[PDB]
């Protein structure tokens, strides 16, 4: 429903 | 700009009283009280009480217009009983009432251990 | 400065605060919203123009306009809103709030109305202690729908003596109607009579609504489940008969009407069809909406909105349209480079099959960003026109 | 517009907000309005003494 | 002063339509044919199922300011479960013999059939409705 | 034990959980209002300001100032300017703090509630004080300063009220309900399919006992029993919001009395 | 997955990529 | 004004005690008409309150991005989830009274904006004044003392 | 422009709570729902202060004098 | 921002080339313009 | 996007893919895949008004690439995947708005109009317009004293930079008849 | 700040985008119902640079 900004923590912890 | 001082809400003017007692011509044994320097917090509660009183056959409060803070109450009862004493009666319950709440939630607070 | 009424004379109330303070019964003729509008005060010098300004150009007397035979102000917004809700079978009054609604009524002769009940518990009607605002000698008749003198509805609206027998009181009775409770009480009590009237009526009903409480919220908008799958099944049946038609002329079978081209006839039937559908999908969330759905409400009492409001948010928007016909082919034999050619479908020149609370789809979007800059265009030149037609 | 039109004294202007506390007749006039506006009364023995006082 | 009306009804229908706290009656007198009745009543206070029994009065007093019955003891015709007031508004001639008076009660309308309580019911505003059971 | 009581639910600093009973409505209301209202706190009033290099502008920093919690136990000590007779103010009607703050540090420098100095004579009362809550003790931050960056003023704390400026306000949101299962028909829950299902229960409904279906309206019933819930700002104490809100009130209708006697002279 | 098709919200990583090199003036600038 | 072609001035400013308020002792910053919403379809404004509702509880930056697959039924099962009435409305009190209000209120946070035009920067009264030179009439506006 | 000293709607200060929001956020790795609360900003007019504030502030710093 | 993505259409009067055109979808805001005499005369760029 | 029959591999798919994608988030995150990668790379194309006469865009990728061989009552009705000659893809819908109309939240939920009338208020606006404000002198000029970002956004206003430089606050707003003020 | 603006004595200036019908191109319009011509073949040829 809201916007994802977390994508620092999902790109950092994934790449 | 074309404000109004901030305490005018609460503080009397240059010859305001609290209290106007006005007779009442449209009805008889009543009279209008207007109360000035005060808002809803004192009219609705005396207006409430003064509707337990069995004696009290009419008693209603209107703040004619919110940029003043000032209330008429109406209080019209049964024959040999003045107003004024319904009133003040009212006012005597209400204190009574509160000082009862006080000496309670002081018992109460004083029972907590927090 | 259009009418007789845009300057109109008024009492002045010196108050604290920057705004000029006006009544809202007076917001009609001078056609005001508060959306940020400005008015001018001219002050009068001579013993002689302020006469002229009290005995001839005084709002009570403007009150019922020469233009239409009938009153040019009228009950509006909140206090329209109220009455409705005040004025009901449904609703009723315990004492202490009776005492304080009388009380407001400045005029009051100081007598508690017997109440419409006593022995359970004493509790007043809505159209009861609204009728210590009506004067007496006040005497109103009009039949609603199927309104019988034992108005089972609660229809049209009987007031004797000033007092209200039946019928809820809405814009039919309190607004600025030819047959008004305030042209009625204009003609027959003065135009002094019937300003006090609307003070009156304002200062009980608002006072009762601010105690009652009015809202509206996305809820008020959505329509029931199965009334939602009977309307998308409506503009899914619509779509076909389109296509029906659609192939019928592509087939060459579909006779031309008479004086119109095939493509003429074809785009009238189409047209008409996707507009009969919006229509059906509208007039089903119109019935599914519940009477305490608060659109309604001001919809019923005639405060604001009407049908096509309720319609458009709720069930399908409709079909879009610029210069009389639906969205054409501004690029070559297509409304959108996202559609092939030669596609005549409701989708392609612009219906829009979605409601506001669906949202619409990047066409639909477009289509009635389309049709709705044709609107601001027109105004805008009709702004002018009627300006000039006005002068001359 | 120099004849037909004219800019005028004694005339005032402000944003408008509705009241539902106001008489359908009357016009709530702030303050600062009320106090650069006048009207020029004559002295006469009805109002001399009003009068007085105002200018006071 | 006295009563004008007074007979025992059999609830036929009760219907509330659109509406949350009235519901509006018909009943059938149980001791005269040619009476019939329909009123709007507050179900809030005083429900009403339909194949009720109810005794139903018309009378003219038990201007006027309301006195709150603060009043311990008084003298009202209080022997019946719910009191309604209301005026008198329409006098009609359905048919010879047969006449229908209608009573509102702030909005709370009544229409009641019959022929005999001519030298009763009056186009008076004085109208107390009585009910009790 | 005498006429309308109080259950206490809940205690802490900052807040008091608790069920008023056999009071009417009115009173209830009226005590909710005397709260937020009419209690009387110490809150900056005015600030003269002997340099400013802030990012922040003058008035900007001084509102900040004005809404910074200010010590209000023996509020009650301290006089109204108003009705003080010194000129302008004096140690019986005021409290002086000084705010003098200066970018040393190479980073960026702090100002707090906790950096304000009493400079006044407090008279041996508890008042003046700002109020700090937080953790690290630091209170709220009035504004960042870079290296250059100064900041030198003078404040004048005075008594006052909710009704002038809501500064004075020495209580945050009131919690109040009645009749959680709605009994009274107070209320028309707005619905699409069941106002039961759409509309959650309150923690109150765990206090009252449903009405169950088969039972008819009460047309008798009044409301008594209200659950509330007091949080103060740090000012006063929790249950002294309460209390003086109590006592504010009754004053407040005693002074009624007593302008009723002075009318019954002539 | 390396070339996998791409989802709806993977268009604003583009979006994204266009205004970090073009800018909101873009037009101004290049003329 | 709020993002949708919604502006409006002020009225009256009412203090806290004044205003009506959730039992959880939340009161509104602001009171629009809820008339201002039919004649007008700004269906984004409720949604945008609903959506805002529920990005204040969560804490979350609510999307109300156009073309989304996000949906009032979607925003309402979450702010049900987060204990309050799924379409936006609260039982309010009357601030006077303390009696609860028979209407239940659409309550919510919603971007409002701030716009250039304040009263006191319009107001404007003359009685006798600057005339112009050549026409010997008053002259034009608030700055020239205009009439 | 500086974390609002209490909050419009109710006046609970949040003041206080700014330095300790971002510690929460950075430091504890918590989201901003559970931060908030932690911090006990409990009705979401109070949320809302912290959540949506934007301390601009620091950018002003930035410049020399 | 705005302002500098802002166009002006020279002319002259009322007609067509206030509409929005099919052709202007994904080029020019469809909402975006004033009210009045420059009513689609003034678009701006998406 | 550029959209071509190319891989063998089904049906006509999106030039660009997950691994590009990915390629410029890694860019995105270092503050070397830019705009320009996707251009010279040949997956993206500029197109005017007349060259669009010449090509047939689909509006989603996704909802528009695979076809049929349940559905969410609440969402809009859409159309069709049913042609196989598309040339390009939208990057998105939401960019045929400019500056002015992307502030707006959900305009898909609005009557045309009232955006039209939004588009004009949001420059009668307030709030910081530059953080360098108390360094220029203007001739007027209006800071907000307590901006706040909006709890409701569009993707869109990342690039407008909103979120740093707000234009209104929060307001705890009751839809109610009070007063009649 | 963004740039794509002038500061000329002081005051920042925009250059407004200007409309105008391209260059070089062939249309075809149909003249209105009295004109003594059907329809006109126009070309606003200039040269680009
Ligand atoms: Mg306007
Ligand atoms: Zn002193
Ligand atoms: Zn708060």
């Amino acid at each position: 429903f809201i916007k994802r900004d977390r994508m620092r923590r999902n790109f950092l912890r994934m790449r | 700009m074309n404000a109004p001082d901030r305490f005018e809400l609460f503080l009397l003017g240059e010859g305001e009283s609290k209290l106007k007692i006005d007779p009442d011509t449209k009805a008889p044994n009543a009279v209008v009280i207007t109360f000035e320097k005060e808002d809803h917090t004192l009219g609705n509660l005396i207006r409430a009480e003064l509707l337990n009183d069995r004696k009290v056959l009419f008693a209603a409060y209107k703040v004619e217009h919110p940029f003043f803070a000032r209330f008429k109450l109406r209080i019209q009862t049964t024959e040999g009983y003045d107003p004024k004493d319904a009133l003040k009666n009212a006012c005597n319950s209400i204190i009574n009432k509160l000082g009862a709440l006080k000496t309670n939630f002081e018992t109460e607070w004083n029972l907590q251990t927090l | 400065s259009l009418h007789k009424m845009s300057m109109m004379a008024h009492r002045v109330k010196v108050i604290p605060y920057s705004t000029f303070r006006l009544n809202l019964s007076v917001t009609s003729p001078y056609n005001a919203d508060f959306d940020g509008d400005e008015m001018n005060l001219h002050v009068p010098q001579s013993e002689e123009t302020r006469a002229e300004l009290s005995q001839l150009c005084a709002v009570p007397l403007q009150i019922v306009s020469p233009q239409s035979n009938k009153p040019c102000m009228g009950i509006v917004q909140d206090t329209l809103c109220g009455i409705r809700k005040l004025t009901l079978r449904d609703t009723f009054i315990e004492l202490d709030q009776v005492l304080n609604m009388l009380y407001w009524v400045p005029d009051w002769d100081g007598v508690i109305p017997t109440p419409a009940i006593i022995k359970p518990k004493p509790l007043w009607s809505g159209k009861q202690i609204l009728s210590v605002a009506i004067p007496n000698g006040i005497h109103l008749q009009r039949f609603d729908e199927g309104t019988t003198l034992l108005s089972p509805k609660d229809n049209g609206m009987l007031i004797i003596d000033g007092q209200i027998i039946f019928g809820v009181v809405e814009k039919k009775t309190v607004g600025s109607s030819n047959g008004g409770l305030i042209h009625v009480v204009t003609r027959e009590k003065g135009p002094q009579v019937c300003a006090k009237l609307f003070g009156n009526i304002q200062k009980v009903v608002n006072f009762w609504l601010l105690h009652n409480g009015f809202s509206t919220g996305i809820g008020d908008t959505i329509a029931d489940g199965p009334t939602m799958r009977e309307i998308t099944e409506t503009i899914a049946e619509a779509k076909k008969k389109v296509l029906d038609v659609t192939k019928e002329a592509q087939a060459n079978l579909l006779t031309a009407k008479h004086g119109m081209t095939l493509r003429e006839s074809f785009e009238d039937n189409v047209v008409r069809f996707l507009n009969e559908a919006r229509d059906k999908a509208g007039r089903l969330a119109e019935v599914n909406l519940k009477d305490l759905n608060n659109v309604k409400q001001m919809v019923m009492a005639g405060s604001k909105g009407s049908f096509i409001n309720i319609a458009q948010m709720s069930a399908c928007v409709g079909q879009q349209s610029v210069e009389g016909k639906r969205i054409a082919f501004g690029f070559v034999d297509r409304t959108l480079p996202h559609f092939s050619k030669d596609d005549y479908s409701p989708e392609s020149k612009g219906f829009v099959e979605n409601s506001y609370l669906r949202g619409l789809t990047p066409q639909e979007f477009f289509f009635h960003a389309m049709g709705g800059r044709e609107g601001l265009i027109d105004t805008a030149v009709k702004t002018a026109e009627t300006g000039y037609i006005q002068r001359r | 517009g120099n004849l037909m039109g004219k800019r005028v004294d004694f005339s005032a202007r402000t944003v408008i907000s509705g009241d539902p506390n106001l008489e359908l007749d009357q016009v709530g006039v702030p303050k600062s309005i009320a106090k650069t506006l006048t009207y020029p009364e004559v002295v006469t023995p009805y109002n001399i003494d009003r009068l007085t006082q105002l200018v006071r | 002063s006295n009563t004008l009306f007074d007979d025992i009804f059999q609830v036929s229908e009760v219907d509330p339509g659109r509406y949350n706290k009235v519901c509006r009656i018909e009943a059938a007198s149980t001791t005269q044919d040619q009476c019939k009745l329909t009123l709007d009543i507050n179900v809030e206070l005083f429900p009403v199922a339909a194949q009720d029994s109810l005794t139903v009065t018309i009378a003219s007093s038990l201007t006027r300011s309301w006195r709150p019955p603060q009043a311990g003891d008084r003298s009202l015709a209080d022997d019946y479960d719910y009191v309604m007031y209301g005026t008198a508004y329409k006098f009609e001639e359905v048919s010879k013999d047969l006449i229908a008076v209608y009573y509102s009660f702030g909005g709370l309308l009544m229409r009641l059939e019959g022929n005999y309580r001519n030298l009763n019911n009056l186009k008076q505003e004085n109208a107390y409705l009585l009910i009790r059971r | 034990e005498e006429g309308p009581q109080v259950k206490i639910r809940e205690a802490s600093k900052d807040n008091v959980d608790f069920i008023l009973s056999n009071v009417d409505l009115a009173m209830a209301n009226s005590l909710r209002r005397v709260m937020i209202a009419e209690i009387p706190t110490l809150a900056i009033d005015s600030v003269e300001v002997e340099t400013n290099t802030t990012v922040l502008a003058d008035e900007f920093i001084a509102h900040r100032l004005g809404l910074i919690p200010l010590q209000s136990m023996d509020i009650e000590q301290l006089e109204y300017s108003r009705d003080c007779f010194c000129e302008d103010h004096c140690d019986k009607c005021s409290v002086v703090l000084t705010l003098q703050a200066f970018g040393e540090s190479e980073s960026t420098t702090n100002v707090y509630s906790k950096d304000l100095v009493i400079v006044s004579n407090l008279m041996g009362r508890n008042i003046g004080h700002p109020i700090i809550q937080d953790k690290e003790g630091n209170g709220v931050l009035i504004c960042k300063l870079r290296k250059g960056q100064e900041l030198k003023l003078t404040c004048v704390a005075k008594k006052g009220i909710a009704k002038e400026h809501a500064k004075w306000g020495p209580a945050a949101a009131i919690e109040f309900e009645y009749d959680p299962w709605n009994k009274l028909k107070h209320t028309d829950y707005w619905y699409e399919q069941d106002s039961a299902k759409e509309w959650p229960q309150s923690k109150n409904c765990e206090y009252e006992d449903p009405p169950n279906e088969g039972d008819p309206f009460d047309y008798k019933a009044q409301a008594d029993t209200f659950y509330m819930n007091v949080e103060s700002v740090g000012s006063i104490p929790v249950d002294q919001v309460v209390v003086r809100g109590i006592d504010t009130l009754q004053k407040k209708v005693a002074s009624i009395l007593l302008a009723l006697t002075q009318m019954d002279q002539d | 997955d390396e070339s996998a098709p791409i989802t709806a919200e993977d268009s604003w990583a583009v979006i994204s990529a266009f205004f970090r090199e073009k800018g909101l003036v873009s037009q101004q600038l290049d003329s | 004004a709020s993002r949708h072609g919604q502006k409006g001035t002020i009225g009256i400013t009412y203090r806290r005690e004044d205003m009506p308020f959730t039992a959880e002792g939340i009161v509104p910053d602001l009171i629009i008409n809820p008339h201002a919403i039919p004649s007008r379809m700004t269906v984004a404004h409720l949604i945008e309150c609903l959506l805002s509702k529920v990005a204040a509880l969560s804490g979350n930056e609510g999307d109300a991005s156009p073309f989304t697959d996000i949906t009032v039924e979607g925003i309402s099962k979450l702010l049900r989830e987060h204990g309050y009435q799924s379409r936006g409305f609260e039982v309010m009190y009357n601030g006077h009274t303390g009696k609860k209000l028979m209407a239940q209120i659409f309550f919510g946070p919603t971007y409002y904006q701030r716009l250039r035009h304040m009263v006191d920067d319009k107001i404007h009264a003359r009685a006798r004044g600057p005339m112009q030179v050549l026409t010997r009439q008053p002259v034009e506006g608030r700055s020239r003392d205009g009439g | 422009m500086i974390v609002p000293v209490r909050c419009f709607s109710c006046g609970k200060v949040v003041g206080d709570k700014w330095e300790s929001y971002l510690n929460l956020l950075q430091e504890d790795e918590l989201d901003e729902g559970t931060a908030l609360s932690r911090l006990g900003l409990k009705r979401y007019c109070c949320r809302r202060m912290i959540l949506t504030h934007v301390d601009l502030i620091e950018k002003f710093l930035r410049y020399n004098p | 921002l705005s302002h500098l993505r802002r166009t002006n259409t020279p002319i002259g009067k009322l007609a067509k080339p206030r509409q929005l055109h099919n052709t202007h979808w994904g080029l020019v805001c469809p909402a975006e313009t004033p009210e009045g005499q420059a009513c689609g005369l003034v678009k701006n760029l998406s | 996007f550029i959209v071509e029959d190319d891989e063998s591999l089904g049906h006509k798919e999106l030039k660009v893919r997950k691994g590009h994608i990915a390629k410029l988030m890694a860019t995105e995150y270092q503050d070397e895949y830019t705009w320009s990668s996707l251009l010279n790379e040949g997956l993206v194309e500029y197109i005017d008004a007349e060259e669009e006469e010449s090509i047939l865009i689909a509006m989603q990728p996704e909802d528009l690439e695979p076809a049929e061989a349940d559905v969410d009552p609440a969402k809009r009705i859409r159309v069709s995947h049913h042609a196989t000659t598309f040339t390009h893809c939208e990057i998105h819908p939401s960019m045929i708005l400019g500056v002015a109309a992307s502030i707006i939240p959900f305009p898909d939920h609005n009557q045309s109009p009232r955006n039209t009338y939004q588009s004009a208020m949001g420059k009668q606006a307030m709030g910081v317009f530059l953080t360098n404000y108390n360094v220029r002198m203007d001739t007027m000029a209006n800071i907000l004293y307590y901006p706040q970002k909006p709890l409701g956004t569009t993707r869109a206003m990342e690039y407008l930079k909103f979120r740093e430089l707000p234009a209104g606050q929060n307001a705890i707003v009751a839809i109610a008849c009070y007063s009649g003020y | 700040d963004m740039g794509g603006y002038f500061i000329i004595n002081g005051s920042e200036k925009v250059l407004i985008a200007q409309e105008r019908s391209a260059g070089n191109i062939v249309q075809v319009f149909k003249k209105a119902a009295p004109s003594p011509i059907s329809h006109v073949a126009e070309i606003r040829s200039a040269l680009e640079k």
